[PDB]
């Protein structure tokens, strides 16, 4: 297997202004959203795929290993699913607006009693964010309600110790509720090293027109088997195995 | 059938895969971002400026038979990190086949 998608326009990064890529892994990004947010209305290259008719399904699933030494890391499926990777039924969502993978949260409840985003909100699903990110104001009571420390500019530590004592946090999807337990919403980190436990919520405000916006990153598709469906303009997910 | 890109975890905070540009493939990582549409690599001509460039692959389109020129500046801004340009035209493999 392999595909071969031809005459794809990409950039050549000349500039690169920061540490943010300094300290970065991976060489670029291949963005995977809809084509309104492309810059220079660059066909994005699963639309290249889709139109060079290269998979029998024009979908994509993400598996993400939560353990760091684990191999495989994770596994993208481009034009279908991996089964060996969830448990059950996918169930799926619709795009609400059709530029990220848009899709509309209807409150997260914290177990301890914390409802936030009560009135439903609108939602995106990021692999290219750690973090699960909300408001600043609602991740600071949800940071509180949890008892998480603020580490600088809406990161906030937990000590790893502390993790078993915290309360599950559950995003109500599509009428479906899908549970994070303290282990999947924390990560480990080091330099000294360990017992430092980043709390896996970031706050951050995403301004009009596009935001207010809750992202639900890394963190979320870790215990969730993640489909995007370019077919059905739709989201799909289950427990990962 | 379903085509598999293996993925690497660093931390739990960065997923990347292997990717490649031109024929014969230049090997590359990228991660699969479902929050931007944009595909980018860096260039083998980013600018000194560009200290990040000095430390990962750059992108050279004199080695590559199947490479277009378009040579349009672009200028992408993430909530974090910012880039710049030119976008450039050859064929992509996932994986680096
Ligand atoms: C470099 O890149 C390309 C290939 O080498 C060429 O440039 C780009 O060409 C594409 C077509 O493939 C143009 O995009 C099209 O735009 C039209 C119009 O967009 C409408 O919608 C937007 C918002 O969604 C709205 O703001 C506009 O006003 C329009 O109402 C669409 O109908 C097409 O589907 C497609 O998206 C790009 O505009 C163009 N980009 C640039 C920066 O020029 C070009 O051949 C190459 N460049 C050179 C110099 O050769
Ligand atoms: C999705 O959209 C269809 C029409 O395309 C609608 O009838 C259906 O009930 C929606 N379902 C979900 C799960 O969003």
């Amino acid at each position: 297997g392999g595909v071969k998608v031809e005459r794809q326009v990409f950039g050549e990064a000349t500039k690169q202004p920061g540490i943010t890529f300094i300290a970065a892994k991976f060489d670029g990004i291949l963005g995977m959203a809809y084509p309104r947010i492309s810059v220079n209305n660059v066909l994005p290259v699963f639309d290249n795929l889709m139109q060079q008719k290269l998979v029998d399904q024009n979908i994509f699933s993400f598996y993400l290993s939560r353990d760091p030494d684990a191999q495989p890391g994770g596994e993208l499926m481009l034009g279908g699913t991996d089964s060996k990777y969830y448990k059950g039924s996918l169930s799926y969502l619709n795009v609400t607006r059709k530029a990220y993978w848009q899709v509309h949260l209807d409150q997260v409840e914290v177990a301890s009693g914390l409802t936030l985003c009560k009135e439903g909100c609108e939602a995106i699903v990021d692999t290219g964010t750690s973090l699960m990110v909300g408001p600043v104001d609602e991740v600071r009571e949800l940071q509180k309600a949890i008892g998480a420390v603020p580490l600088i500019q809406g990161e906030y530590m937990i000590p790893c110790e502390k993790v078993s004592t915290l309360p599950a946090i559950t995003l109500k999807l599509g009428g479906k509720g899908y549970k994070l337990s303290p282990e999947d919403y924390t990560l480990k980190v080091s330099q000294a090293g360990k017992t430092l436990c980043l709390s896996g919520f970031m706050g951050m405000d995403i301004p009009p027109p596009s935001g207010p916006l809750w992202i639900l990153g890394d963190v979320f598709i870790g215990r969730y088997y993640t489909v995007f469906d370019r077919d059905n303009n739709r989201v799909g997910f289950a427990e990962a195995a | 059938g379903p085509i598999p890109e293996v993925l690497k975890n660093y931390m739990d905070a960065q997923y990347y895969g292997e990717i490649g540009i031109g024929t014969p493939p230049q090997c590359f990582t990228v991660v699969f971002d479902t929050g931007s549409s944009n595909l980018w690599v860096p260039s083998i001509h980013c600018k000194l400026l560009d200290i990040a460039c000095w430390i990962h692959h750059k992108y050279n389109s004199d080695k590559s038979s199947t490479y277009v020129k378009n040579g349009t500046s672009f200028d992408i801004h993430y909530g974090s990190g910012s880039l710049s340009g030119y976008l450039s035209q050859d064929t992509v493999s996932v994986p680096c086949q």
